[PDB]
């Protein structure tokens, strides 16, 4: 069951999917005065599920860079590119 | 407290 949280990291590319969507969305949140990114809007079957992101995993890094390093110019260029690693933590599904 | 989506 869910006692600590987990971390891993996937690499994704646009050709390894149909419509050149990978399939999730990233929330940019703040919390408790905390800017933070998670992962939301997780489609069924798509690259992100095989992947197995889901919906509420906190992204730590997107290629190589921590999320609170990160800004709306950098994540546009970041997902305009045709590949984009990210280091996320998660709990068990269950 | 959401400021922003990205859908990719
Ligand atoms: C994406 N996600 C799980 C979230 C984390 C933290 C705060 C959120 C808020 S806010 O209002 O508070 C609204 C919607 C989603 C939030």
């Amino acid at each position: 069951g869910a006692m600590g949280k987990v971390t891993h990291s996937i690499h994704i590319e646009k050709s390894d999917t149909a419509a050149d969507t990978y399939g999730f969305s990233l929330s940019s949140v703040e919390e408790d005065g905390i800017r933070r990114l998670y992962v939301n809007s997780v489609k069924e079957t798509g690259l992100a599920s095989k992947k197995g992101l889901k919906a509420g995993d906190e992204i730590l890094e997107i290629n190589n860079r921590a999320a609170d390093a990160l800004n709306s110019s950098m994540m546009e260029d970041f997902f305009s590119q045709p590949s984009v690693g990210l280091l996320v933590r998660t709990y068990p599904e269950l | 407290n959401k400021d922003k989506e990205y859908y990719v």
